[PDB]
């Protein structure tokens, strides 16, 4: 829910 | 007649109309109503007529001598939910009584049946049984 | 390239070579009809498959409400300003984000890619 | 001339009953049907019930059950299935054989979709000058069968077992 | 009834169709059966939508979908299709007008209800398959009104975006200010509350 | 000359016939009497480069039908008759196809609705019964 | 209870299956009666290699209901009565001008070139049918019954509806070929349009 | 590894089975240790 | 999903990789191999590119723009207008013409972009095809100066003669079908 590399 | 910036009131008025006409559980009720009103009758009509005849009974000349019995179901009828007591006297079954007495909320189902007898006697008799 | 069906039997014609005349003949297996082949090409396979999608695009797609429309790119054929623009919309299109513009307005049906 | 502005109007007649029923015979355009070579033709109801419905119950039916055994035999066959259907020609496809066996053979099938909300009529020129309309009793689509050698079923099974026919198929057809 | 109307409105049946003509015409599927082809699709589509909005021959539940790229018109009268009501947009103006909400406001002693709104053609039921062919506006006033051009061809408008939530998620106050897993957890906890 | 022989004289004479698709209300109006020998008049008006076909309903029958032509080049059609004397014959080859369309647009939908209701009459539905049958 | 929509054609790609692309349609008789019967039209992958197999490449097969073994599609069309190769392709390919689709259909035509008789095709379907077949006559009538009723019921179940079934089967094949060419995107099972 | 200008000493594959067939059981002991350490330490977690 | 773009490679990590190592699966989901260059190849990017080309599988299908199978009864006839010049040059001093010439022709066009990217040579491809199929294939290759790279392939001249008195009416695949099979095999398994 954050970014592509983070968390969903 | 456009509705500018009054939309917050209008949208909830139309939503309220939707929920007044159609309740939250309308889908279940409407589906069951379709079942009873149309599907039961259509299932009854779709079933092929019952054709019955004897297996060369009496071993006579047997020129189609065994009678032919034809049954055709029609016009299904449903009664209101009813509970029959130990006495056998029918009485309406209220839902709460069903909950308390562990009864099942069910309704009688009746079908008109037409029976035709063809005995090769040059006469066919079509008796009708009403609300079986 | 194209497949030719025999008149006599309405079946597919398969290539065959006449040794005597060294002439290519499209002959059905089921029926004896034989036809000389003008194309002289049996099988063509394009591994690159670089086939323009301009031919595949239908002019009817201009009517779609959901497609984006630009008035910036004028039509070449008729000069109509509006033109719906959409991407390849195709599988096995490799990696192409080209916009295949389609002119709006009735009956122009012009498809151009910039 | 008068052709550029001619107006033609004709009476319409619909007789209550006609001795000959009217049907539609439709040929596919790609078939290239031509009536010049149609010296003779034969249209008749099919007999494919030979293969799949009747005279298929020939030997077992006339084997010779008799007496109680006859009664039991008949009743047993009837109750085994639901009385096999026999020839009812009016509800069967049509076979057309043009110019006998030498010419092409076509098969017509009744249009399954009924016209419950549609009717078809045919207008024909007549000396009285009034159009006559006749209802279409039936619609038939005729498709030809090639007058070529046909693979035998047993041979076809044998060939299909060798689904991997590396050798040229055309030579195989020539061998048959 | 839909099949009868289609036959009236110049739909050639598959049996009568010359095989070559299919390529250039749209295929009309009704309940998944390919009934026939139509040479002019858009006129038929508009007529079907008019009929549904007037509730004459096509019932409201029936959904018509036109796949322009694939040349197929699919009409589904099947049961079990899930549908949500949406306001209808003609030009860039909502069809719902002040007269309608005035009649609805006095819903008592005017016998004007949601059914009247559906019959008037102000609202329509749209299933997901038809949703794929529909341009929607989240909020009417903001998106319909002219701005820097994003879309000028909106065809339907949402009655209110909060109606996407269900029964249990509707009791959450300020749902948009929460993390999503927390809304999901409150939906479960609300079922177990006492009252 | 045999029972199965087809009389191809119509094909030899190249008799031209027209096929028309007409609605049920018109056909049923015709079938009402069906024996008076008259149902209407077919009027064809031709111009320099355009032709129009129309049919007028008989005044007695009623108590305008434009015709739209269709190309027949995509399929070859012929008409054949099975005589009651088992003498099959060919009447002619179809050279033109037409469709008959109603003139009324909206009020015609009223008659269509009446036809739909008439067709729905045989449809039977489950009936609610107030008192259980004894 | 959620279910996949009936009376529709869906094309999916299964990696594990030998078929590169499979198109399935689950047909019900207007919900009036009978269980839903699914007929699959699949295209074998080009991965399989042989002197003849590589030459033919992708070959279409059909998994008709109540027939144990896969049946080549041209055979099914001939069983319905469309013997001529041109007519079969007319139903399958709506425009003959496009070369790529015809190229896709060519291998399956070659595989079925042995069978050119409608009766023979019916016999072959019956013989590879799961139910046992005693004689040729019985097998032919049984397979004809299976085609009439079990396969594609929603298109038709009686009333000489072979042409309608042929057109819908050709549509299934046309969609499979378009998916293989890549002109149409493979359908998604999760779309709630499909989930009645 | 056989190809010219490829270092035979340091070239390594992630597949342990290949390491076993090519380099032996002791090499797989070390390689399996390396791969497990990679999966454990990718998040930053430490296991003795 | 939440690796980084720094890796620039598909990498299985986390629980699935743990299961792969624990179960010692024969086929990992993403088998990978890290190659460390020995010397100057590591220092210079171009030399590393050479090593990459040496280590990456390349087939004819990757470098082939399109393939067409023609029927040309006479090689001198040159049914394709373009190949007239180089076919004439080759047949000015024809090689293997004495055996025969197969009439069916396989014409393969190779994309210049892919050819130069993998640094393949037309002569190199011709040698590899000749070695793979022995003398059963005769190859004619354009000069690199030609705008379109063309490779012309015909069935064996000795095989076309059959070099046999009996000749065997088996006629397996004739020549066109055999040529199609050859094309498929070349594209799939050339391993240039
Ligand atoms: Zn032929
Ligand atoms: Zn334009």
């Amino acid at each position: 829910i954050w970014g592509i590399g983070c968390n969903p | 007649e456009i509705t500018p910036d009054l939309w917050q009131e209008a949208c909830w008025i139309v939503i309220s109309s939707y929920f007044d006409e159609k309740g939250l559980v309308r889908q279940q009720l409407d589906s069951f109503d379709e079942f009873i009103q149309m599907s039961v009758q259509r299932i009854v009509e779709d079933a092929p007529p019952i054709d019955l005849q004897a297996e060369a009974q009496h071993a006579s000349g047997e020129v189609e001598e065994p009678p032919r019995y034809l049954l055709k179901f029609e016009q299904i009828y449903l009664s209101k939910p009813t509970h029959w007591e130990r006495d056998g006297a029918p009485s309406p079954m209220m839902p709460n009584e069903a909950r308390l007495r562990n009864l099942t909320y069910s309704a009688p189902l009746y079908v008109d049946i037409t029976k035709t007898v063809i005995k090769e006697g040059e006469e066919q008799l079509q008796t009708q049984h009403q609300k079986t | 390239v194209g497949i030719r069906f025999c008149q006599e039997c309405n079946n597919m014609l398969y290539p065959k070579e006449d040794k005597e005349n060294r002439i290519l003949l499209y002959a059905c297996r089921n029926c004896d009809y034989q036809q000389e082949a003008d194309n002289s090409c049996i099988y063509v396979n394009k591994i690159t498959h670089e086939v323009d999608e301009l031919t595949q695009i239908i002019a009817d797609v201009s009517q779609d409400p959901t497609l984006p429309r630009t008035e910036d790119h004028p039509c070449q054929k008729c000069g109509h300003k509006e033109a719906v623009f959409f991407q390849s919309h195709s599988a096995r299109a490799e990696d192409a984000m080209r916009l295949y513009y389609v002119c709006t307005a009735p009956h122009c049906g012009h498809r151009w890619t910039e | 001339g008068p052709s550029s502005q001619n107006v033609t109007e004709y009476v319409v007649r619909v007789p209550k009953n006609t001795t000959k029923k009217y049907n539609i015979m439709a040929f596919n355009a790609a078939d290239k049907v031509n009536f010049a070579t149609w010296n003779q033709a034969r249209l008749e109801r099919d007999l494919s019930n030979k293969k799949i419905y009747q005279e298929e119950e020939m030997p077992e039916s006339g084997a010779g059950s008799e007496f109680n055994r006859k009664l039991r035999e008949e009743a047993r066959r009837k109750k085994y299935g639901i009385v096999l259907k026999e020839f009812r020609p009016e509800d069967q496809p049509w076979l057309l054989r043009v110019n006998g066996k030498s010419g092409r053979k076509f098969k017509g099938i009744k249009k399954g979709g009924v016209t419950e909300n549609t009717s078809y009529y045919i207008f024909t020129q007549c000396p009285d000058g009034a159009f006559e309309a006749f209802p279409v009793h039936n619609w038939y689509n005729f498709t030809p069968l090639a007058r070529h050698r046909t693979l035998t079923a047993e041979e076809a099974e044998e060939e299909w077992e060798r689904r991997n026919k590396v050798l040229n198929h055309f030579s195989i057809m020539q061998q048959r | 009834p839909i099949l009868e109307f289609l036959e009236e409105w110049s739909m050639e049946n598959l049996e009568e169709i010359s095989p070559a003509a299919i390529a250039d015409a749209t295929k009309i599927f009704v309940n998944g059966c390919w009934v026939g082809i139509h040479k002019d699709p858009e006129q038929l589509m508009n007529t079907l939508r008019k009929l549904r909005r007037q509730m004459d021959i096509i019932v409201s539940e029936v959904s018509m979908i036109r796949d322009i790229r694939e040349r197929e018109i699919r009409i589904y009268t099947d049961a079990g299709r899930i549908c949500r009501p949406l306001l209808i947009v003609e030009k860039q103006k909502l069809l719902l007008k002040k007269r309608h909400i005035d009649q609805l406001k006095e819903r008592e002693y005017n016998n004007y209800s949601w059914q009247d709104l559906v019959a008037s053609g102000v609202v329509e039921y749209i299933d997901t398959l038809e949703e794929e062919t529909v341009m929607l506006a989240m909020t009417p006033d903001d998106l319909q009104e002219k701005e820097v051009a994003y879309c000028s061809t909106y065809t339907h408008c949402e009655i209110h975006p909060s109606m996407i939530l269900g029964v249990c998620a509707s009791i959450i106050p300020f749902p948009d200010h929460n993390q999503s897993p927390r809304n999901t957890y409150q939906s479960a906890m609300g079922k177990q509350a006492m009252g | 000359a045999e029972r199965g022989e087809l009389d191809l004289t119509g094909a030899k004479q190249n008799t031209g016939v027209w096929l028309v698709k007409v609605p049920k209300y018109l056909s049923q109006q015709w079938a009402k009497a069906s024996g008076r020998g008259e149902v209407g008049k077919l009027r064809i008006a031709k111009t320099q480069g355009r032709t129009e076909v129309s049919f007028t309903l008989n005044e007695d029958l009623a108590n305008e039908h434009p015709f739209v032509l269709q190309s027949v080049g995509g399929q070859t059609l012929t008409v054949f008759t099975e005589s009651s004397s088992d003498k099959l014959s060919l009447e002619g080859i179809v050279v033109q196809r037409a469709e008959c369309r109603p003139a009324a647009s909206e009020n015609y939908m009223r008659l269509k609705r009446l036809q739909i209701e008439e067709s729905s009459k045989p449809v039977r539905l489950s009936q609610q019964l107030d008192k259980v049958v004894t | 209870q959620e279910k996949m929509a009936t009376n529709t054609v869906y094309v999916f790609a299964k990696k594990d299956s030998k078929y590169a692309y499979t198109g399935e349609c689950r047909s019900c008789l207007e919900n009036s009666s009978r269980p839903t019967s699914t007929i699959w039209v699949s295209m074998l992958a080009r991965g399989g290699q042989g002197a003849k197999k590589s030459a033919i490449g992708q070959r279409i097969v059909a998994t008709l209901p109540y027939i144990k073994q896969e049946v080549p599609i041209i055979i099914v069309f001939r069983a319905l009565g469309f013997v001529s190769d041109r007519d079969i392709l007319e139903h399958i390919i709506y425009d003959f001008e496009d070369p790529e689709m015809m190229e896709m259909v060519k291998p399956s035509l070659d595989e079925a070139f042995v069978i050119q008789e409608q009766n023979v095709a019916l016999n072959f379907i019956g013989s590879r049918g799961a139910k046992p077949g005693v004689t040729k006559e019985k097998r032919i009538k049984y397979a004809k019954e299976v085609l009439q009723k079990e396969m594609l019921p929603h298109v038709g179940v009686s009333d000489f509806c072979e042409t309608k079934k042929a057109y819908f089967l050709g549509y299934m094949v046309h969609r499979l070929l378009l998916a293989a060419l890549g002109r149409r995107e493979l359908d998604d099972r999760d779309h709630y349009g499909n989930k009645r | 590894l056989s190809e010219k200008d490829v270092d035979p000493v340091r070239t390594t594959s992630n597949d342990i089975v290949e390491i076993f067939t090519v380099l032996g059981i002791e090499a797989v002991r070390k390689a399996l240790e390396r791969e497990l350490y990679h999966v454990i330490s990718f998040d930053g977690s430490y296991v003795n | 999903f939440h690796y980084a773009g720094v890796s620039a490679k598909n990498v299985t990590l986390g629980v699935p990789r743990l299961k792969e190592l624990i179960n010692i699966s024969k086929k990992p989901k993403t088998p990978s191999l890290t190659v460390f260059l020995l010397g100057q190849s590591a220092r210079d990017a171009e030399r590393a590119k050479d090593i990459l080309c040496r280590l990456e599988h390349t087939t004819l299908r990757k470098v082939t723009a399109n393939t067409a199978i023609y029927y040309d009864p006479n090689p001198q006839s040159t049914v394709v207008a373009e190949d007239q010049e180089w076919v004439n040059v080759y047949y000015e001093m024809p090689d293997f013409d004495v055996a025969r010439i197969s009439p069916w022709l396989l014409r393969v066009e190779l994309d210049r972009k892919h050819m130069t990217d993998r640094k393949l040579t037309m002569e190199q491809i011709a040698e590899k095809i000749n070695a793979g199929f022995g003398d059963d294939l005769n190859c004619i290759f354009n000069d690199d100066n030609a705008e379109k790279l063309v490779l012309r392939i015909r069935i064996m001249n000795s095989d076309e003669n059959k070099m046999q008195e009996e000749e065997e009416v088996v006629d397996k695949m004739d020549d066109d079908v055999f040529l199609r099979c050859i094309e498929s095999n070349m594209l799939t398994d050339m391993t240039l």
